[PDB]
């Protein structure tokens, strides 16, 4: 199956450059139908065609941001690449990398968050929500991890590696007046697993390079 | 009807066999670096000759297309019988062949591709 | 360049409801529209090209009609997994360009939140602050008063709360509400408490602990 899977760098200074690119997996950059695409989704906002490219190397650009884009393809490589120049807090969005069927953009890439800010990358600092005491015998418990002072987002928190999926919440970042976020991961299980059943949240900030690994059990 | 599903898979296979060479052609007469200047196809009559014998042959490709939808659509209607996970002829060439994908075979069949647009429209 | 605006910005349906949303151009399109969905936390998929074809892989509910300058999707029977922002293209010319985008939400029975409290952790604080949760856990719908209590003072400025996006399967939401206290502040006190009030619940529930207790 063609995957698309985007790449660079989460957090650009203002008036630096902005750079991203997409790398086609299962399939091929070099289609003589298709072009290849990016488009942007500011927080809050609504989508954003930036523009597309063909791999002969021919480009189209939103004449919103014709003065400051590049598009670029590299055939040799399965990949196409973005440029913006000359970034302001404006371009803080959520930016796509798609294939682009002449206007039906029918396959999209995950989407990578740039944060445009002269701060600089912080990770996060993981602490337990450790299961009740008093959780209901032969019942449900409570459990997570709090995920706090970091930046940019995202974080993405997972449990046991992908084994603990069902009855986890992982809630939306909250930032601070420190112009840090934080938020909580919550997972409900068995109280008669606990004790014997381990869990881990494993929380990933790829900014700072960052992997944590938290065992959470009851307090004692 | 199987009958009408072998029908699309023979013709889908010799379609996606066909529309390199084709594609191919014209890039041996059109193609030409990026230069901000003139395509080929504005005056070069080898590349403006290719163009019309590639149009030709997916004007004909269409037509046969909408040949075997109409007998697809005529079979689907006459028989109670289904065929699990299709609705559509596009569904027959996607189970069937490699990375078929619908968005691509409508341009491509509709003169709507990257191929025929940037080689094949003067600009 | 052509002008695409969307309506409603947001409508409510129940399961099994039929839905529709309309996108307008500034100008003839023709038939050159798209329709994408946008499910929570991922990037959009297609559903429907030259405003009426049905990608294949999208369900048979999503349905587009329309030429000229109006369009309308519909979706026949909404489902749980409907819960998305609808999307509507044109690609009559370019710049492509899209409408502002409609959120789908889901109406459905009132269910009552499993309230969770979680006091800090030994681990935290050491470095001079003290964070405080409460859950609420899979209820609906989403108003919710959570009022915290710091040896019954009511609290207030000291809190924020976060919400999830309504669950893919059973429409509910999910909350957490963290009171940050420096280590000192914290350490004055006794009894932490999270009191809840939602239409599911009778009366409000409160979960509570009682500091190092």
């Amino acid at each position: 199956e063609v995957q698309l899977q985007e790449s660079g760098p989460g957090l650009v200074k203002p008036s630096e450059t902005l750079s991203l690119t997409c790398t086609v997996s299962g399939g091929s950059v070099s289609s003589s139908t298709y072009y290849w695409g990016w488009v942007r989704q500011p927080p809050g906002k609504g989508l954003e065609w930036i523009g597309s490219i063909y791999y002969s190397g021919s480009t189209y650009y939103n004449p919103s941001l014709k003065s400051r884009v590049t598009i670029s393809v590299d055939t040799s490589k399965n990949q196409f690449s973005l440029k913006l120049s000359s970034v302001t807090a404006a371009d803080t969005a959520v930016y796509y990398c798609a294939r682009d069927g002449t206007g039906a953009l029918d396959l999209w890439g995950r989407g990578t968050l740039v944060t445009v800010s002269s701060a600089s990358t912080k990770g996060p600092s993981v602490f337990p929500l450790a299961p009740s005491s008093k959780s209901t015998s032969g019942g449900t418990a409570a459990l997570g991890c709090l995920v706090k002072d970091y930046f940019p987002e995202p974080v993405t928190v997972s449990w046991n590696s992908g084994a603990l999926t069902s009855g986890v919440h992982t809630f939306p970042a909250v930032l601070q007046s420190s112009g840090l976020y934080s938020l909580s991961s919550v997972v409900t299980v068995p109280s008669s697993s606990l004790g014997t059943q381990t869990y881990i949240c494993n929380v990933n900030h790829k900014p700072s390079n960052t992997k944590v690994d938290k065992r959470v059990e009851p307090k004692s | 009807e199987p009958q009408i599903y072998r029908w699309i898979r023979e013709w889908g296979r010799d379609y996606v066999s066909e529309l390199p060479t084709e594609v191919q052609k014209l890039k041996e007469k059109c193609d030409g670096k990026i230069n901000y200047t003139d395509k080929k196809v504005c005056k070069v009559p080898p590349c403006q000759n290719a163009c019309k014998s590639y149009d030709q042959w997916i004007t004909r490709k269409k037509n046969q297309w909408d040949v075997l939808s109409n007998k697809f659509i005529s079979v689907k209607n006459a028989e109670k019988v289904q065929t699990a996970g299709i609705v559509t002829p596009y569904d027959i060439l996607k189970q069937e062949l490699d990375e078929f994908n619908e968005v691509a075979f409508e341009n491509e069949i509709n003169k709507r591709d990257g191929a025929y647009i940037e080689l094949c429209v003067c600009s | 360049d052509i002008v695409m605006t969307q309506s409603p910005s947001t409508l409510s349906a129940s399961v099994g409801d039929r839905v529709t949303i309309t996108c307008r151009a500034s100008q003839s399109i023709s038939s050159w529209l798209a329709w994408y969905q946008q499910r929570p936390g991922k990037a959009p998929r297609l559903l429907i090209y030259k405003a009426s074809s049905l990608l294949s892989g999208v369900p048979s509910r999503f349905g587009g009609s329309g030429s000229g300058t109006d369009f309308t999707l519909t979706i026949s029977s909404l489902q749980p997994d409907d819960f998305a922002t609808y999307h509507c293209q044109h690609y009559n010319t370019y710049p492509w360009t899209f409408g502002q985008g409609t959120k789908v939400e889901i109406k459905r029975t009132v269910a009552a939140p499993s309230v969770f409290i979680f006091p800090p952790s030994d681990e935290q604080l050491k470095s001079g602050t003290a964070s405080v949760v409460c859950l609420l856990n899979n209820f609906y719908p989403r108003e919710a008063k959570v009022q915290w209590k710091v040896d019954n003072a009511l609290q207030s400025g000291n809190s924020q709360e976060s919400v999830t996006e309504q669950d893919s399967k059973d429409s509910t939401y999910s909350l957490s509400s963290t009171l940050t206290l420096s280590k000192a502040d914290y350490e004055k006190h006794k009894v932490y408490a999270c009191e809840v009030t939602h239409q599911g619940l009778s009366s409000p529930v409160t979960k509570s602990f009682n500091r190092g207790e």
